[PDB]
RNA sequence: CUCGAUGUUGGAUCAGGACAUCCCGAUGGUGCAGCCGCUAUUAAAGGUUCGUUUGUUCAACGAUUAAAGUCCUACGUGAUCU
């Protein structure tokens, strides 16, 4: 990876930019002729929102997604990992990718409320006053379509509308 | 007329309350009840709803024992499905054949 | 088991004090097992009038966690009586004015709709937070599974699961991440 | 050191019950006869109190044990006192062991008895219908007959084999 | 009742209607997405 | 703002943004371009 | 201790006297109520922990009342107390550092001129009182034909929800 | 439950219908003698 | 080691089928409770001149608080203290069958 | 549905509710300089006049008002009245 320094000396800016060391994939994929990293390592249909270790690999520093061109994900996998890294925020397991506050900014506190498998923004969100009858009922989305797809282990496919 | 139609009702809530007895008794085993109740008729175990609650208030050890082979036999059901036939059958899955 | 009759009578229809942990559960899913065990549901000897539901203790209900955005959709209903007097606030409303009434309102959906209710809300025992009375404390007697598995963040996985899971891609090293 | 199927870990991976290994059927086979023989043993040389048994009788599974009553719904053209055999046993079971039969167990294995000790009918049974507005009402009162057997013992023989 | 042309869509009866659900175009799915495929 | 079923871009300044859960056409150039989703 | 800012200190029972007017330096006439203070006393404290509430407590009483004339439980605690039975006792809302003895008397002075204060008392009893002096209702005219209508509600809802609001305005004890 | 089963041994979807549990002698003489047939 | 239940809390079950196979054995022994996972029975609970007395403590309470008493007591609702009428108290059968 | 009866206009009395807002609050746009307006978003806590003629609901007119809103409630309400 490349950074950049920025160094005032003598009342003169240097901007310059280093090479630092990068991370290489591990060798001998078990799908040699996939053609992204995910169907490269058989990951097709078997990673969530919870896969951390997964979903790490593909987002900046502060929490940030990496472009499609760069990590070689195809379009259906790099918008799956892009709902999967929302979600991850949101629910927390990524408390080292915060972004980044400015010198003097401290947030103030607000109401904890853990929370997983959010697919909206809670500020962008109405509450259901009117619920409606049986037959039309307003429902409360859970998770995401795009992971409609993943492997299920139980006869009950998933719930996406609760 | 209400005491006649009640002998339907008495039939219906009786198994209704078997079977809700019969999934205490196996909740406490780690099975659910269909698992129970699917796995002993393939033992050729014959064993009604009724007799299963009686067995599982009064003689639990017993209860316990057709708790563990039904999870045996339901143990088989998965191996048997995941090959391909090269396996044998399993030692509780065979069937006894009558003429 | 050749016990008296007396004895054999007042062990099997005991009462059983229950702790559960709702740290990061469902709501749901903390009422659907205490809903089984205040009624009796969980054992072979159970009879509508037999009167055989158990206690049910619940730690943590202050930091349960709901699936999607349920926070700001879930609504919940009520009314005076008065003209005027209907009121509808959010889930994260309600929770933060009381701590206990999440929970407490889907184990109380959950149980008959009959004269019985009231009285197996009575065995339900809610505390927002670790402190439980030293009596409810001193008699219980098992504690239940969490319902749900607690997804481990990104800080909390040892360096050997980290170094276990392969690296997928090889980035360019001239790219400014 | 990757397999052609390697799949790494993930919460999808691989599924979430354990993974169960089951015996081997020729080691299982020594096994079983040896938890056999065991039992056998045991009814040899007595070593059980009170013994209870599940019978199909009448359509219906009693489970019974000596000593026991059951009423039976119907006639059974058999005189009071007279002692007969319950042949169909789907269950014997004792504090340390119990048999189970596929569905039935062997006649020479366990023999259950019992003895008719009343012949007589059941209480009246009402039957009544009624539809409103209809003029329709019947009343009609019903007595099934019934027979009360004394279980008087169930005997196991050292037939396992 | 409703005449068989209407201005509206006609709710059709409910066996027809489990009719239509089974007999819905079920497209042919390949075992491996093409896009995963030199 | 006005409220619009349909949002369509009216000069090359227009923009359309997603905030708060609805789509949004906003135009510092053009103000009277503004667009809500209805 | 001294005074800190959010502190909140005990009160006082008084006695009505009745109302007198004055003047302003101004000109401008205030009528105003006389209020005596017979021999107010602080009887008991309780913590803030033992209130059940967010803040500590400290009871007051007023006027003294005959010992001939209370219930055996009452006369007991002001017999520990070492004063004779008073005929009110309120309760005050105060901070930790304005807790003040029980038996400790209480005067006018206690407050002074130019400050604010709340007074709360029971209001007149009128008894059971029509709409019109309970709630203002019109009522109906006194003439035109009305037929034993004058004072009366009228209508008390619709007829659609078959039935009256709980907190309907009716006649009762005003 | 195990109908279907019941059905792929060959079996009657009920095992109220035909094989030994409901077609064999319900009793018999403690003697030995048979049983009349039952009416069923 | 394959066991189809745990062995450790009710009874040690083993399955075994006949050699001909039409019968299933199962021998079930009782686990018996280990010494190590029991607790202690606990048997633990002046010049005085005068004879100590019994001193009566059971004040009469009245009917609202003696309920509340009992309500929170055997954790019941205050309906189920209530007195019932003549009719009702008549109707309940004071000699019932019994079974064993 | 009701004719072995569910009393029929307007008004008085007392009002419950909707918001498709007349006034008061907060915003976007304007052919918005300002003062006044027009249009849209959000808002139903609170308020929404007195008179002449007419049985009138309306309407016209006089004098006002921050405003004199639109509807539903058996065209709310006669075992309360007219
Ligand atoms: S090409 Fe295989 S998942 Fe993208
Ligand atoms: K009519
Ligand atoms: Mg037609
Ligand atoms: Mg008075
Ligand atoms: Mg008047
Ligand atoms: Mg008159
Ligand atoms: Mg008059
Ligand atoms: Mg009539
Ligand atoms: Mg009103
Ligand atoms: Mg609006
Ligand atoms: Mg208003
Ligand atoms: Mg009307
Ligand atoms: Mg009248
Ligand atoms: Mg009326
Ligand atoms: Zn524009």
């Amino acid at each position: 990876f490349r950074e950049v320094v920025e160094t005032q000396e003598g009342k003169t800016t240097i901007i310059e930019g280093r090479i630092t060391a990068t991370p290489k994939e591990s060798p001998n994929p078990p799908n040699p002729s996939g053609q992204c990293p995910i169907c490269r390592w058989n990951l097709k249909h078997k990673y969530n929102y919870d896969d951390v270790l997964l979903l790490s690999q593909f987002i900046r520093p502060h929490g940030g997604m990496l472009p499609r061109k760069i990590t070689g994900l195809c379009q259906e996998e790099h918008r799956k990992i892009e709902e999967c890294v929302k979600m991850a925020h949101r629910a927390g397991l990524l408390p080292n990718h915060r972004p980044r506050l400015p010198e003097g900014v401290v947030p103030k506190s607000k109401p904890q409320l853990n929370r997983y498998l959010t697919r909206w923004a809670p500020g962008s969100v109405k509450p259901i006053y009117k619920k409606g009858p049986r037959w039309n009922r307003v429902r409360m989305p859970v998770g995401s379509p795009l992971l409609r797809d993943n492997v299920c282990y139980s006869r009950t496919p998933w719930k996406l509308y609760h | 007329v209400k005491c006649t139609k009640a002998r339907y009702l008495k039939k219906k809530n009786m198994r209704t309350l078997w079977i809700n007895r019969i999934t205490a008794a196996s909740q406490e085993h780690g099975l659910k009840y269909p698992a129970l109740i699917g796995n002993l008729v393939k033992c050729q175990v014959e064993l009604n709803r009724k007799v299963l609650a009686d067995l599982a208030i009064y003689e639990p050890k017993t209860f316990k024992s057709l708790a563990a082979l039904a999870s045996r036999r339901r143990h088989e059901g998965f191996a048997a499905a995941l090959g391909d036939g090269k396996e044998p059958e399993g030692i509780f899955s065979r069937v006894v054949q009558y003429h | 088991s050749s016990f008296s009759r007396a004895p054999q009578q007042w062990a099997t229809f005991a009462r059983i004090w229950y702790l559960l942990d709702g740290k990061m559960q469902p709501p749901g899913k903390l009422a659907a097992m205490a809903s089984i065990r205040l009624q009796g549901l969980h054992k072979p000897v159970y009879h509508a009038l037999s009167d055989c539901g158990d206690h049910v203790v619940i730690m943590n209900t202050r930091h349960i966690a709901f699936s999607g955005n349920k926070w700001e959709q879930k609504v919940y209903s009520s009314h005076t009586g008065y003209p005027g007097g209907f009121r509808q606030v959010t889930a994260a409303q309600l929770h933060l004015r009381d701590p206990v009434a999440i929970v407490k309102l889907a184990i109380y959906g959950m149980l008959p709709k009959n004269l019985h209710r009231r009285t197996m809300m009575e065995r339900l025992h809610l505390f927002p937070d670790e402190y439980i009375p030293e009596d409810i404390l001193k008699n219980l007697v098992e504690e239940l599974p969490q319902p749900r598995k607690i997804p481990k963040r990104l800080d909390e996985y040892t360096q050997e699961e980290i170094d276990a899971f392969p690296r997928l891609w090889t980035p360019p090293e001239d790219y400014r991440l | 050191s990757y397999l052609p199927g390697y799949v790494p870990k993930t919460s999808l991976s691989s599924p979430p019950w354990p993974e169960v290994v089951l015996p081997d059927p020729v080691e299982e086979t020594r096994h079983h006869a040896e938890v056999v023989k065991k039992v056998n043993e045991m009814i040899v040389t007595g070593q059980y109190g009170r013994l209870f048994a599940v019978v199909h009788f009448a359509s219906r599974q009693w489970k019974v044990t000596s000593e026991d009553l059951i009423l039976i719904g119907n006639e059974l053209d058999l005189a009071c006192g007279e002692r007969i055999r319950l042949e169909k046993v789907l269950l014997v079971g004792a504090d340390n062991f119990t048999l189970l039969g596929k569905p039935l167990l062997g006649k020479d294995l366990v023999r259950v008895e019992a003895t008719v000790i009343e012949k007589t009918e059941s209480w009246p049974r009402i039957i009544m219908r009624f539809r409103k507005r209809k003029n329709f009402k019947k009343k009609r009162i019903v007595t099934t007959p019934q027979t009360v057997l004394r279980i008087n013992s169930i005997e196991i023989a050292p037939c396992l084999l | 009742g409703s005449k068989a042309v209407t201005r509206h869509r006609r709710v059709m009866h409910f066996q027809r209607q489990k009719l239509m659900a089974v007999t819905e175009y079920i497209p042919p799915k390949p075992a491996i997405h093409p896009s995963c495929l030199p | 703002f006005k409220n619009k079923t349909v949002l369509k871009k009216r000069c090359k300044d227009c923009y359309l943004v997603k905030r708060r859960g609805r789509w949004y056409v906003y135009c510092k150039t053009h103000p009277r371009h503004k667009q809500r989703q209805m | 201790h001294p005074w800190e800012p959010g502190s909140f200190r005990v009160g006082l029972i008084a006695l009505k006297l009745g109302m007198m007017p004055l003047w302003t330096k101004d000109g401008q006439k205030h009528v105003v109520t006389l209020l005596q203070v017979q021999d107010c006393h602080v009887l008991k404290y309780t913590s803030k922990e033992n209130c059940n509430g967010k803040m500590a407590t400290l009871s007051v009483g007023g006027k003294t009342v005959s010992r001939f004339r209370k219930a055996t439980s009452i006369l007991e605690f002001y017999r520990e107390l070492g004063l004779p039975p008073k005929q009110t006792v309120k309760i005050f809302n105060i901070t930790d550092n304005a807790a003040i003895k029980p038996g400790t008397p209480l005067y006018a002075a206690h407050f002074r001129p130019g400050q604010y204060v709340d007074v709360t008392a029971k209001t007149i009893g009128k008894g059971f009182q029509g709409v019109m002096k309970r709630w203002g209702f019109k009522g109906q005219p006194a003439t035109h034909g009305q037929t034993k209508t004058h004072r009366r509600p009228g209508a008390v809802a619709t007829g659609d929800i078959g039935r009256v609001w709980p907190g309907t305005k009716m006649p009762g004890k005003m | 439950a195990g109908g279907q089963w019941r059905l792929q041994q060959g079996l009657a979807a009920n095992p109220s219908g035909y094989g030994p549990l409901t077609e064999l002698p319900d009793w018999s003489y403690a003697d030995g003698r048979p049983a009349p047939p039952m009416k069923g | 080691t394959y066991s189809p239940l745990p062995d450790d809390y009710n009874c040690n079950v083993e399955l075994a089928l006949t050699s001909d196979g039409r019968t299933i054995v199962c021998y079930h022994p009782s686990v018996d409770i280990p010494y190590e996972h029991t607790k202690p029975i606990p048997r633990p609970d002046h010049d005085q001149v005068l004879k100590t007395r019994l001193e009566e403590k059971v004040e009469h309470l009245e009917e609202g608080p003696m309920i509340e008493q009992l309500s929170k007591m055997f954790f019941t609702t205050k309906h189920r203290w209530y007195p019932h009428g003549r009719y009702h108290r008549c109707r309940k059968n004071l000699n019932p069958p019994k079974d064993r």
